[PDB]
RNA sequence: UUUGCUCCACACAAUAUAGAUGGAUACGAAUAAGGCGUCCUUGUGGCGUCGCUGAACCAUAGCAGGCUAGCAACGGUGCACUUGGCGGAAAGGCCUUGGGUGCUUGCUGGCGAAUUGCAAUGUCAUUUUGCGUGGGGAUAAAUCAUUUGUAUACGACUUAGA
RNA sequence: AGAACUGGCGAUGCGGGAUGAACCGAACGUAGAGUUAAGGUGCCGGAAUACACGCUCAUCAGACACCACAAAAGGUGUUAG
RNA sequence: GGCCAGCAUCAGUUUUGGUGGCAGGAUAAAUCCAUAGGAAUGUAGCUUGCCUCGGUAAGUAUUAUAGCCUGUG
């Protein structure tokens, strides 16, 4: 759905007489806007909670930055998502280095692998993988073995014009 | 009679192979390879030619031929002693690659009177060289 | 940019190469093709011939001759996917198409000639390596062409000629060289070097 | 889900020296020479010793990977038929007609021809593959036998004969008549 | 010597248009060497002449010019907007056309 | 049929142009590999080097490029001539020999340019044709009518006629 | 074939859906300049052979609402669970 | 002062760039510095088994003749 941020939402019902200092509930959302993310909170917490945002209110809403921004991660995901026929549980690992860039390309590789669009998941857990060998996905594994090296075979460089003189190589 | 199988020897993903970034704020400027996230991204940081560490999608930068001694994960302020350790920028300068660089943004960069001397030179050179190429 | 543009078919996508050359021309730019048999198509051999059979029942009903023509020959084939790249009905078209010229092969002047190549459509940058492909030339011959043998007996001639050509230019460049260096280091070659030259 | 490299290993015996530029692979041992070209692949090989050369596969997907182990036994077979050699033997099998089988040669060629074959009149012929030769095994009764460096050349050389032998028009099972191709091995024995 | 010229190539390519409808008050010039919005945005002023030939001579020539200027850049490659005195004949899409340095910059 | 035709030369007139304005600047082949240089045992060879675009290479100064002088070179180039050779895919073009002649911005001199008035394409290309002159060369045929019948609705076809 | 509420067509061009009464956008005096809608930008054809991550190879692949159809049932093709 | 233009200074509308000053947030998060603790895709060192003279591996071993991680400042 978009380019994501991820936000600490906080909100409780609206005060009354009896009952003035409800409860107070978080979630982390993440969205692009505060305005998605605000929506997508009062989503979920009627997916829990006697609330509706017409008899509740939004106390808090702030931005969480990454914390090592620059330090690689093996996430591991959970996400609950609606088949054409069904719907289902699903656990995923990503390896990028922030938790908002992961949720970026899981979004886009339930919409490729499963043609999942952003309606229809819901995103239960995203958590730092702390020691690898809890790493369980293979396609991810295949990254952590030591000393590790590759090329990048065929090299396509891009011409800028559209007649070339030569011929080209994909030598690299 | 010995066996003799051809080769292929790529340049490598690893860390620290220096690349020469082409897209975006730094761009001409080269980093080294710190992680690798995966067959499409890496980890960069190139402290000494001012570019930020940062994650960066392969096929946005362009693997030199130059290698150094890197930690995996090495922090920038690491990698900032390393490479000046290593002298990878005189060696760097030193390749046909990088002269053929600055070659070409002096080039860009003369005056139209700069560009006339050019020419007169060239038919200078031209007159003794034609001569040269001429008598065995 | 030059007159004319001639382009080296072999290992060029059909209708990659048409879409570029089709633009072109209406823009003004003359342009010849050779080595039209060299050229490719994505999908395997079979693939397209069951294409050009589809394409080979097409006729008019009462007429055969009223109905769409099949050239079998590798330039036209090619032609053909170019010309409907272009509104071939206007005068416009007309005119844009009277700057194309095809060849199977390379003929005199174009031989001696540079060809170019179009990188936006050359088969070993575009096609992902594993996928097949197919040769204009052995899927012509297989609907009707009559020519891909006496072709590739004037080419490989031409190519032996051409070899030679070669040989000379690189022998007398050597040459050049070794003077444009009995030249280095002096006064106007560092003054050069100086201005990027 | 693309793996970022398997690679395979060629053992290379004493008495062969293989050769590869481009994808074009050339193997010549002490029973002559065949050459085979890869070039329809996208492997990449690697000398390692003069006994020694590894075949990887970089990023590939399963088709891909599932083609580096066919490359490795393809050239295994190229070894191993420079050195030891390959033998097909064939036996006849006949309820009635004995098939009665010949080497012939018109405008010199070498065809292997098979006349009275489940009474037929007709004359059926194959020719002989260059590279494979062939022995009409003494000592042992309707067995032929085709040798060559090339077990590809003389596995279908075997194969065309055999099929030159099918029955039409018959329940196949009761009228079992053939030739087949009924021991495969090397030419040089002890191994 | 041999080069005097001092104005840079230049092509008549389309009106301004939709699919269905053109509007010959605009022509689209492509300008030999111009890539992007930004390199074409050096144009924006310059002044075009179509050069064309007659047979009847008139004010001593047998040479006419149509006169122009570039007004926009359009679109992503460096293609240029551009409008005439008199709107181009469209007989000269494909046709070169000349563009100038003045008003200069520099 | 009132001196006709053709190739070459310039001349005058017309006529037009799908669009000159420094140069279309020649291996082949491969791309999970190559180009170039070098050595050698000449090979699927050793060693070196390059790519990461033509952002190149070549050309490029002089009244749109005038008139002139010298020097250093012996080089470059234009033009017409002449020597030997190559190219048939549409060769109709490429290379080579030798004398001639122009230019040379390789370097150094003398003279000129204004008033086209602060811009106005400011005219420098190449197409086809018509008509005189005169330098080479050449000197028919088809059709109607007639006729044959291997042909035919008419035309057409096919024969024949100093 | 027959009712309910609204909005339309009929009485209405204009841009889009190649094409089309009713869909999408938008409703019309004569015009300049700008910006957009719906819908597009390989070439036809104005506009990125743009960036990015996956997926798919079809000996009748597939390719955009209304819309110009396909189903049960199967696959040790391949992908992720 | 008829016809058509060029430039300059402005006005209306608009379009496309350069650049200066501030505000907010975890008074951004990082990098960096300090500091405590830690582990492994275990850096030096050590051990042991082959092994063309020290190379390989499989142990040990947490800064050593690399470094990284995590918290607090
Ligand atoms: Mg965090
Ligand atoms: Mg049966
Ligand atoms: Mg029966
Ligand atoms: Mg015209
Ligand atoms: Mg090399
Ligand atoms: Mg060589
Ligand atoms: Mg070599
Ligand atoms: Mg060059
Ligand atoms: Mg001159
Ligand atoms: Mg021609
Ligand atoms: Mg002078
Ligand atoms: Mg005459
Ligand atoms: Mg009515
Ligand atoms: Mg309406
Ligand atoms: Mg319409
Ligand atoms: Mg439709
Ligand atoms: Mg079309
Ligand atoms: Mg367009
Ligand atoms: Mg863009
Ligand atoms: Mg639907
Ligand atoms: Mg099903
Ligand atoms: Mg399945
Ligand atoms: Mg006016
Ligand atoms: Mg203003
Ligand atoms: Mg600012
Ligand atoms: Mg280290
Ligand atoms: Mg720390």
């Amino acid at each position: 759905m978009a380019h994501f941020k991820e936000y600490q939402v906080i909100g409780r019902r609206l005060p009354t007489e009896s009952v003035p200092e409800p409860k107070l509930f978080r979630m982390r959302i993440f969205a692009s806007n505060e305005v998605i993310a605000k929506s997508r909170y009062w989503y979920f917490l009627q997916k829990l909670h006697k609330v509706k945002k017409a008899s509740g209110e939004i106390v808090s809403i702030n931005q969480i930055n990454e914390a090592h921004p620059t330090k690689v991660k093996n996430f591991g995901v959970w996400v609950r998502y609606d088949s054409r026929s069904g719907t289902h549980n699903m656990y995923k690992e990503i390896r990028d280095v922030s938790r908002v860039a992961a949720v970026e390309t899981l979004y886009q590789d339930m919409a490729a692998r499963h043609r999942a669009r952003f309606r229809s998941i819901h995103i239960l857990k995203v958590a730092e993988i702390e020691k690898t060998a809890d790493v369980k996905r293979q396609y991810v594994k295949q990254f952590l073995t030591k000393d590790l090296k590759f090329p990048l075979p065929h090299r396509v460089q891009k011409s800028t014009k559209t007649f070339s003189y030569k011929r080209p190589s994909t030598f690299y | 009679t010995d066996s003799i199988v051809k080769a292929s020897n790529w340049r490598l993903v690893e860390v620290g192979r220096v690349v020469l970034i082409k897209k975006g704020q730094s761009a001409g400027k080269l980093a080294a390879i710190v992680e690798i996230i995966d067959q499409k991204k890496v980890l960069i940081d190139g402290p000494k030619a001012g570019v930020p560490r940062q994650a960066i999608n392969l096929g946005q930068v362009v693997l030199t031929p130059l290698t150094f001694a890197l930690p995996r994960g090495a922090r920038t302020a690491t990698v900032s002693k390393k490479w000046a350790a290593a002298a990878v920028c005189e060696k760097w300068a030193a390749s046909s690659w990088a002269k053929k660089i600055a070659q070409r943004e002096r080039r860009a960069a003369l005056t139209d009177f700069e560009r006339f001397q050019v020419m007169v030179l060239r038919k200078q050179k031209r007159y003794t060289v034609k001569k040269a190429l001429a008598k065995a | 940019v030059e007159p004319v543009v001639v382009i080296d078919g072999k290992g060029h996508l059909v209708g990659r190469l048409a879409s570029v050359v089709a633009k072109q021309l209406l823009n003004g730019q003359k342009i010849v093709v050779v080595r039209a048999e060299e050229l490719n198509i994505s999908g395997e051999f079979f693939r397209n011939k069951l294409k050009y059979h589809d394409f080979l029942r097409k006729a008019t009903a009462f007429n055969k001759t009223r109905g769409p023509f099949h050239f079998r020959a590798p330039s036209r084939i090619f032609y053909k996917a170019l010309r409907g790249m272009v509104s071939h009905k206007t005068a416009r078209g007309k005119a844009a198409l009277e700057r194309l010229k095809v060849f199977e092969g390379i003929p005199p002047p174009y031989d001696k000639k540079k060809r170019v190549v179009v990188p936006q459509a050359l088969r070993v940058l575009r096609l992902k390596p594993g996928r097949k492909y197919t040769t204009l030339g052995k899927l012509s011959t297989s609907v009707g062409w009559k020519y891909e043998d006496v072709v590739a007996k004037l080419e490989a001639k031409r190519k032996v000629s051409s070899a030679e050509y070669y040989a000379k230019k690189r022998a007398f460049t050597k040459k050049v060289a070794s003077a444009n260096a009995t030249a280095a280091e002096s006064d106007v070659a560092k003054q050069l070097a100086a201005l990027g030259y | 889900m693309k793996y970022i490299q398997t690679e395979q290993q060629i053992e290379v015996p004493e008495g062969v020296t293989v050769s590869i530029k481009s994808r074009i692979v050339k193997v010549v041992g002490p029973r002559g020479t065949l050459t085979k070209n890869l070039k329809h692949i996208d492997v990449t090989f690697t000398k390692v010793n003069n006994q020694l050369i590894k075949v990887a596969v970089h990023n590939g997907g399963r088709k891909h990977v599932a083609a580096l182990r066919t490359v490795k036994s393809l050239v295994d077979n190229m070894i191993t038929g420079v050195t030891k050699g390959y033998k097909y033997k064939m036996r006849y099998v006949y309820a009635h007609f004995p098939i009665n089988v010949n080497i012939v040669e018109k405008d010199g060629a070498k065809f292997i021809e098979v006349r009275n074959f489940l009474g037929d009149k007709k004359i059926r012929n194959v020719p002989v593959r260059d590279g494979v030769t062939i022995e009409f095994s003494t000592n042992v009764k309707d067995e032929i036998v085709l040798s060559g460096n090339s077990v590809e050349d003389v596995s279908q050389n075997a194969a065309d004969l055999q099929q030159i032998c099918r029955v039409r028009n018959k329940d196949i099972r009761k009228f079992l008549d053939g030739i087949y191709v009924s021991h495969k091995g090397f030419i040089t024995e002890d191994l | 010597a041999e080069s005097h010229r001092l104005y840079v190539k230049g092509k008549h390519l389309s009106y301004q248009r939709s699919k269905r409808v053109n509007n010959p008050n605009v022509s689209l010039i492509k300008i030999e060497g111009v890539a992007t919005p930004q390199d074409a945005q050096f144009y924006l002023g310059k002044r075009i002449a179509y050069v064309y030939r007659a047979s009847k001579e008139v004010r001593g020539s047998k040479i006419r010019v149509m006169w122009g200027k570039v007004t926009r850049t359009h679109g992503n490659s460096g293609v240029v907007r551009a409008t005439f005195r008199n709107n181009l004949p469209a007989k000269t899409f494909g046709a070169s056309v000349r563009i100038f340095l003045y008003p200069s910059n520099i």
